[PDB]
RNA sequence: CUUGAGUCUCGUAGAGGGGGGUAGAAUUCCAGGAAUACCGGUGGCGAAGGCGGCCCCCUGGACGAAGACUGACGCUCAGGUGCGAAAGCGUGGGGAGCAUAGUCCACGCCGUAAACGAUGUCGACUUGGAGGUUGUGCCCUUGAGGCGUGGCUUCCGGAGCUAACGCGUUAAGUCGACCGCCUGGGGAGUAC
């Protein structure tokens, strides 16, 4: 969630160390952090209050690929062939 | 929460919980730990049952 | 070379014909504002050598369809 | 500032002309130079040093010259989003040309005299009285 | 993994059957007032360290016991 | 390029929820429906309606102490789509506390209200004073304790402002960007 599988995670896109919130290492430690909590959201089906905190993320989500798109054409299509999105 | 000693010395003698307006005292750790105390058995249900 | 018009493709379904917007500014005539307007006139090419989202040069002509009296010159961006 | 820098400093500047503070100070960028070196020199501050590097940061010095304060009632009209490019031949003298019309002008910001000398308007700054 | 504690209140009169029962329940160990009754008894209590699905299997063996009524578990970090 | 914003580390406090069972300080009938006495408050959570037994389970937000790197990536909103106090109604049961279904769980409609901080939102600036609560740096910590220094919430008050009444560093004060809304009362939240 966290901590754990984050730490797996964190240096398998980073361009070097330590580079964390750069907008590649940015999306797929987050998009990779909607699909687990979809698997909470696959039951429970009624927890309205913390939905949105899920539909928070997911439309910023969309938001940095825009950073993606408006600078880099080349990068943007790099990490969603490595996600598959859209 | 655990402590048959620093929690009972810190109840009422009918059963309650002390309140902190007149222990004057930490508080908001010890509520929580009397809100449990009633299956300890290191304690009554209450002093008067 | 008239002022050699720029603008945008919107949209290519048509059969050497496309689409073209202007950004424009303008005073607003009462408030004193600047609202970014933009127009839509049809504009004949031939080649299919712009592709929809570039950056054209328009010049008028002669009228040659309905609805449409402007040909391309060049094209200033790749999609 | 979050969405104009120079609104954001003439709101910073008269409040202290409001408590007679001593110096005043807002984060400075490049325009920021170019603005209080006018009202230096027209006579409502008397004196200012930037300082910083990765903060460029000013040290303006107010100026009352009693319980009266002398920046009497400076104001800015154009605001972003409304933008009045004045021609010239319209300018606003302020308070019946009393005061000064700070004009943002292509040969710099320092205007009173636009009018005649420079010769070329623009946007207006602010107003200053 | 999570560390965890376990909670639970011992029958008096199968107060003999404590560490039979402790060698059944360390399966998982190694796999990683009246209430009816005197109010007299003895504890046995210990800091555990198994993960959220190997605690799972030992609660879930209790509502076909007799000695043991309720089934605690805490945590301290 | 690093301060707006944002991810990581790291701790901290908590009626944020969802499910699962649990179960008495209490309480009618011949079994069980209910839900807190205490803590319970000027506390405390959350975007609001709200939400209080206890433990674990999946999840939600905020906070602090440092570092690290991203280099404007943001703020706002017509329509739009969700969450939506009661009742009512639908279909499927129950029947004590006690209103004869309904109230209660549940799957569907219904979007209603003092859903009234009768105070859009974010940002930066300006005399303040006393209490709340959460931290944590320095200081014989020699301590219950001081100076700071974070965050939110009270209580009275300067200038300024307001028709007054009053607001008053959590604004309504000086401003900037953007959105909702009003233009005399009745007929009327009604006719089509």
């Amino acid at each position: 969630l966290s901590t754990e599988a984050t730490a797996k995670i964190v240096s398998e896109f980073g361009r070097d160390a330590n580079d964390t919130g750069s907008t590649e290492v940015q999306v797929a430690l987050l998009t990779a952090q909607i699909n687990h909590l979809q698997g909470h959201f696959a039951e429970h089906k009624k927890d309205h209050h913390s939905r949105r905190g899920l539909l928070r993320m997911v439309s910023q989500r969309r938001k940095l690929l825009d950073y993606l798109k408006r600078k880099d054409v080349a990068r943007y299509t790099r990490l969603i062939e490595r996600l598959g999105l859209r | 929460y655990k402590d048959i000693a620093t929690l009972k010395n810190y109840i009422t003698e009918s059963g309650k919980i002390v309140p902190s307006r007149i222990t004057g005292t930490y508080q908001r750790q010890l509520a929580r730990a009397i809100k449990r105390a009633r299956y300890l058995s290191l304690l009554p249900y209450t002093d008067r049952h | 070379k008239i002022r050699t018009l720029q603008g945008r493709v919107v949209s290519d379904k048509m059969e050497k014909s496309i689409v073209v917007a202007i950004e424009r500014f303008v005073k607003h005539p009462i408030y004193g504002k600047f609202i970014k307007r933009t127009t839509k006139l049809h504009v004949h090419d031939e080649n299919n050598e712009c592709g929809i989202g570039d950056v054209v040069e328009i010049r008028e002509c002669r009228p040659l369809s309905k609805t449409k009296s402007w040909t391309l010159v060049r094209v200033v961006e790749k999609a | 500032s979050m969405q104009d820098p120079i609104a954001d400093m003439l709101t910073r500047i008269r409040n202290g002309q409001a408590a007679n503070k001593a110096a005043v100070t807002m984060p400075s960028s490049k325009l920021k130079v170019a603005i209080a070196n006018v009202l230096k020199e027209e006579g409502f501050i008397e004196d200012f040093k930037v300082e910083g590097d990765t903060k460029p940061e000013l040290e303006l010095t107010l100026k009352y010259f009693q319980g009266k304060a002398v920046v009497e009632s400076i104001q800015r009209v154009s605001r972003p989003g409304l933008r009045i490019y004045k021609r010239k031949d319209e300018l606003p003298k302020v308070m019946a040309g009393l005061g000064i019309a700070v004009v943002s002008t292509s040969k710099g910001v320092m205007t009173d005299r636009a009018a005649r000398q420079a010769g070329l308007g623009g946007e207006i700054i602010c107003y200053v009285a | 993994m999570r560390h965890y504690e376990i909670v639970f209140m011992v029958h008096p009169d199968q107060s003999e059957q404590v560490p039979g029962m402790i060698e059944r329940y360390t399966a998982a160990i190694t796999g990683a007032y009246p209430i009816n009754k005197l109010h007299k008894a003895h504890y046995v209590l210990m800091n555990v360290e198994a993960p959220q699905e190997v605690i799972d299997e030992l609660e879930t063996t209790f509502r076909f016991n007799d000695a043991v009524i309720r089934s605690m578990v805490m945590r301290t970090k």
